[PDB]
């Protein structure tokens, strides 16, 4: 058989962000199939080591979803991002954290 | 153990209704298959029922399930010689392994119409003096006596059916002497 | 409690 | 009110030496309550909601044995499917199942479900009669014939009309307090010059449970239906959810627009505006 | 189909025995069960995949082996007396509620000394003239004596083809002494059938003894598995 689904990604903070204050950065990845996926979180282009993954689950349309997360302290200058590789895509997809979204 | 099947053996008259019963311990059991085993063959699935149902009928065989008493039964109407076999009840839950009962051995025997007992001596022609004794055409109620003596052997009642009218009970005896005769040994 | 599948595909 | 139970099961084959990974997740009213994962050091069904701690050791032992059986069932089924489709070895393949029941407030079974997917595509499903099968492609016709010949549907019907319903009732009784909990959204509006004399107004809702929510924008008492961008509702990661909705508006007119938030937890819907 | 091999086995105590099962059902589960004097199906071992096995209810003294999807063997490394029983192989799809498909069984006798293994003498006793006169029927009696152990099957053959009508064979061999069994059977036909010289009657006793795995020294006949028959023709006497 075979119908692939391309992952949808959101990157956002658990709590309202304020610079210099400890918080949790989330990378929520949905609507993907097959379930094998690779997800990294980045601080200024560097792999964050501590990253936790939720258990994987699937939706009523058969597509999988997962939440990756890590501690972070936003500052004014630093960039954060989630990078995802999946077989539905030729290339990895990187989505930057934007504190207004 | 979890599936209790009694008795070990049962005889029912030809044409009669056979009732076999089992009980189980685990009230969550929900699938109940019966297996039938003929001599020299393996068991084969006869009939099965799920715990949502009260009964399942297939030809002359009906199985009943009673959740309240935790009892399974198998009814055979118009019981025939070809139904002579060992019947195993079984039970399980979900996809767990089957549990078999110990099996009941069923023998369907005719209630002979017009009995006419006789005892004959037969000889083996490839022998000097070898003979045996045949007791045939006797009543189904009669008890065939057992040997009260070593060297002498008496078989159990064996029912035959010539298929064209002609069912008959039989028993055979032989010994290791001239001092036994046939008309004595069978009573 | 979960379903217990019967015959395989 | 209505209630549901579902078990969502996944087996995924792996090209190496390892057997397929098997995961089963149970839900009551869309809330995860048990889980089994063959990759755990001690694979067993585990409680995932506090109200499942009422069940005795035999509940977990017997469900675990069931999962073990399902795991073999899926390994065999995966092998058979690989043959049906003439697929090469040394790949990875996914088989999924969803099963369960929807009930009314009178505990009547409203619908039973039993469906499978292979490689993310519908494969076979039990129809609503709980007697006949819908098979999606050529391979699934083989499975359908096999299942019709063995009378498979009557076993699934017995489960869906019997055990599914009765266990759902037990779980809802045990989990009543917990399943009714709600956390209300806190909302606020932010203002973002994107421009050409335009601003994005973004209405945020935060910290709410369950995930069901509706956000609307309006101008002069009409809801803005087409103009509004949304994000998918997302987990904060502490058990609560987040969402926002935004509209693009002319600079100088921001005060004309109001956001409304509808959520089960609230005593009434929230109404709010950009507060400069 | 599920087919077991061998049909019958006689082994020495302390000897090694392998029972084999071959299934062409494309099933994944296979099972070995023990039945004792016709009662019970007690699971010894089972297997759900090539190369591994799982303990059943009564695994002690037995090993199992699953060298392929089709084959599942039961192994008795040191056969004891207590392992004398009938063994049945089965297959199923995925176990649980899936129907079990069984082989036809293997009878195993374990003995202290194989020199006791002895085929039957088979004798055909001819019908009494009094029976033919008084009842217009003729009962032939077949008697197999002096055999050990009790793995015999008796059949009747009329004009070269097996009959079931008019036959009753004892269900159990009768133990005459420690190492000696007897079995009887009778075939009843009409006086006129017996009186026809064109009719040939044969009692066949299938004895299961040793096989060609068993070595036997030079002095005496090897008590192998074999058919032994006695015969008679009808006569207008």
């Amino acid at each position: 058989m075979g119908i692939q689904k391309t992952p949808q990604i959101q990157v956002y903070s658990r709590h309202p962000p304020e610079n210099g204050k400890p918080n949790i950065l989330n990378c929520y990845v949905t609507q993907f199939h097959p379930p094998h996926i690779e997800i990294q979180m980045l601080k200024n282009g560097k792999k964050i080591p501590k990253v936790e993954m939720s258990d994987m689950s699937f939706s009523k349309d058969w597509s999988f979803y997962i939440l990756a997360h890590t501690e972070f302290t936003p500052t004014e200058t630093d960039t954060y991002a989630c990078r995802v590789k999946h077989d539905s895509m030729a290339e990895p997809k990187t989505v930057y954290w934007d504190r207004d979204m | 153990q979890q599936v209790r099947q009694s008795p070990q053996s049962l005889t029912v008259w030809e044409g009669g209704t056979t009732v076999l019963t089992c009980s189980y311990e685990d009230s969550t059991f929900n699938y109940f298959p019966w297996y039938q085993q003929f001599p020299g063959e393996g068991p084969a699935l006869l009939i099965s029922i799920l715990s949502v149902s009260d009964k399942k009928e297939d030809g002359r065989f009906t199985t009943f399930f009673n959740k309240r008493e935790k009892k399974l039964s198998l009814h055979i109407i118009d019981s025939q010689p070809g139904d002579s076999a060992t019947y195993f009840c079984a039970a399980l839950y979900g996809n767990e392994k089957i549990t078999f009962g110990a099996g009941t051995k069923l023998t369907i025997k005719p209630n002979i119409q017009n009995p006419e007992p006789a005892v004959y001596q037969l000889k083996d022609p490839r022998s000097q003096d070898s003979t045996l004794c045949l007791f045939t055409d006797f009543d189904s109620q009669i008890n065939v006596p057992k040997t009260m003596e070593s060297g002498t052997f008496i078989t159990d009642k064996c029912v035959l059916d010539m298929k064209a009218d002609s069912k008959s009970n039989g028993a055979i005896a032989w010994s290791n002497q001239t001092s036994f005769t046939c008309q004595d040994i069978f009573k | 409690k979960a379903v217990a599948n019967f015959a395989t595909m | 009110g209505p209630h549901s139970m579902r078990y969502f099961e996944t087996a995924v084959s792996r090209p190496g030496l390892e057997e397929p990974r098997y995961i089963s997740v149970g839900y009551v009213d869309n809330k995860e309550f048990v889980r089994f994962d063959s990759d755990a050091e001690n694979p067993r069904y585990e409680p995932r909601a506090p109200w499942m701690e009422q069940e005795g050791p035999e509940y977990w032992e017997r469900e675990t044995q069931k999962a073990k059986g399902q795991e073999q069932w899926f390994r065999v089924s995966l092998r058979n499917l690989l043959g049906y489709y003439n697929q090469s070895a040394g790949g990875s393949h996914t088989l999924q199942q969803m099963s369960g029941c929807d009930l009314g407030s009178d505990w009547r079974l409203l619908r039973g479900y039993l469906q499978f997917a292979y490689e993310g595509r519908d494969y076979i499903a039990l129809n609503e009669d709980l007697k006949t099968w819908t098979a999606a492609d050529m391979a699934a016709q083989i499975t359908r014939r096999k299942w019709e010949q063995s009378g498979a549907a009557e076993h699934y019907k017995a489960y869906l009309e019997g055990e599914c319903v009765e266990w759902l009732h037990r779980y809802l009784k045990n989990g009543n307090a917990t399943l009714l909990r709600t956390d209300s959204p806190k909302a606020h509006v932010t203002h973002h010059p994107r421009s050409k004399g335009e601003v994005t107004l973004r209405c945020w809702a935060l910290g709410f449970y369950p995930a069901d929510i509706t956000l609307t924008w309006q101008l002069n008492g009409e809801e803005l239906t087409q103009d509004m961008e949304l994000v998918e509702t997302r987990p904060a990661g502490d058990g609560t959810f987040q969402k926002w909705a935004s509209v693009v508006v002319p600079l100088g007119k921001e005060q004309n627009y109001t956001c409304r938030v509808y959520h089960e937890g609230l005593p009434e819907p929230l109404t709010l505006r950009w507060e400069p | 189909a599920v087919t077991q091999s061998p049909r019958s086995k006689v082994a020495v105590t302390g000897g090694k025995v392998t029972l084999s099962c071959h299934q062409t059902n494309n099933h994944d589960y296979m099972y070995w069960y023990r039945q004792d004097t016709g009662h019970g199906l007690r699971l010894i071992h089972y297997s759900y995949v090539a190369d591994s096995t799982e303990k059943g209810d009564i695994p002690d003294g037995y090993k199992a082996s699953r060298p392929s999807q089709e084959n599942f063997s039961l192994i008795l490394e040191l056969a004891s007396l207590s392992q004398t029983a009938v063994y049945f192989c089965a297959s199923s799809d995925a176990g649980g509620r899936n129907t079990l498909y069984f082989g036809a069984g293997t009878r195993l006798s374990v003995l202290e000394d194989l020199r006791n293994v002895t085929p039957p003498k088979v004798s055909l006793f001819e019908p009494s003239k009094a029976e033919i006169a008084n009842k217009q029927k003729a009962t032939l009696v077949c008697l197999a004596r002096g055999f050990f152990p009790d793995h015999v099957e008796l059949s009747w053959w009329v004009n070269g083809k097996e009959v079931h009508s008019g036959v009753c064979t004892d269900p159990q061999a009768y133990k005459e002494s420690n190492y000696s069994y007897s079995l009887s059977s009778r075939l009843r036909v009409s006086a006129t059938f017996w009186h026809n010289p064109r009719n040939h009657f044969r009692c066949q006793v299938q004895f299961h003894g040793l096989s060609e795995e068993d070595k036997w020294p030079e002095g005496s006949p090897k008590p192998v598995t074999q058919n032994i028959s006695a015969e008679a023709w009808g006569r207008a006497d």
